[PDB]
């Protein structure tokens, strides 16, 4: 089933590309913590 | 007991998401202003 | 207007120090005298107005920056000069978008460390305003080429 | 001397909660690093 090979497994190009991820000036002002942050895509728990 | 602790994100973004209750078990039919 | 009645007021002053000029020798004159001055030239100094920097030639960047100094070294009667910073930027939404950066890397900047709270209390609208939780907003470019286009070079 | 102006800054800090900044921003491993975990674990 194709369910199971998306819930415990991800696609190899997340991995490939880049981790880190930028964002952007037009929220009510970010901090720090907002500025540089990983990817949701690849951040897993 | 507490297990975990959480805030909630500045971020949002919205999700759209279309839940489809997969009908793995269909039910009985439906018999009789 | 309150500048002729200042330079009548400071004129009365003047005559009354010069009727008191000339026993200048004595100690207890001398404290009266510059206490007198002290408390005076401190007065006179905080209580200017804000006719003199609106130009023809200021630009939106440069007239926040003019209100923006008059918040910062006069507010002790001039209390609707908030009021006009908040409906001044609302004109200048467009202008506002020209002379800043990126976010990632306005930051590592020179010299926006000194300029982040008049940046960060022009941005947010309210000149009351408090930069305490070290927020990041969109850099002011500092650039010379940016800076002759979006401000005049006399008041820098 | 502390021998370093952030060591001074952060000594001095000491008051109350630890991280003041932290707080008032108000704000999960990278995948590929969960899966080296997995591999090196059944590997070994």
């Amino acid at each position: 089933d194709t369910s199971r090979t998306a819930d415990s497994a991800l696609v190899s190009t997340a991995f490939g590309g880049s981790v880190f991820q930028e964002n952007r000036l037009g929220e009510t002002p970010l901090c720090r913590d907002e500025l540089v942050a990983v990817a949701p895509g690849a951040a897993s728990t | 007991t507490v297990v975990r602790v959480l805030r909630p994100p500045s971020t949002f973004e919205q999700d759209h998401s279309r839940l489809v209750l997969d009908e793995a078990f269909p039910t009985f039919p439906l018999y009789d202003a | 207007g309150q500048q002729p009645l200042v330079r009548r007021v400071i004129t009365q002053l003047e005559t009354a120090a010069t009727e008191a000029r000339p026993y200048v020798n004595c100690r207890a004159v001398a404290e009266l005298l510059d206490l007198t001055y002290q408390r005076l030239i401190y007065w006179a100094c905080t209580l200017m107005p804000y006719v003199l920097f609106r130009r023809d030639t200021d630009t939106e960047l440069d007239t926040v920056l003019l209100m923006h100094f008059f918040y910062t070294h006069y507010r002790s009667v001039n209390g609707d000069l908030a009021v006009e910073f908040q409906n001044y930027v609302k004109n200048s939404v467009r202008h506002m978008s020209s002379f800043v950066s990126s976010d990632i890397d306005g930051d590592q900047k020179p010299g926006a460390e000194h300029m982040r709270d008049v940046s960060y209390k022009l941005f947010v609208g309210n000149l009351q305003a408090r930069d305490a939780s070290g927020l990041m907003f969109p850099i002011i470019s500092t650039r010379i080429s940016t800076v002759n286009l979006y401000l005049s070079p006399e008041r820098m | 001397d502390y021998g370093n102006v952030a060591f001074k800054y952060l000594a001095l800090r000491d008051d109350g909660r630890p991280l003041a900044w932290r707080r008032r921003c108000s704000g999960v491993v990278t995948t590929r690093y969960k899966a080296i975990t997995v591999a090196v674990a059944v590997c070994q």
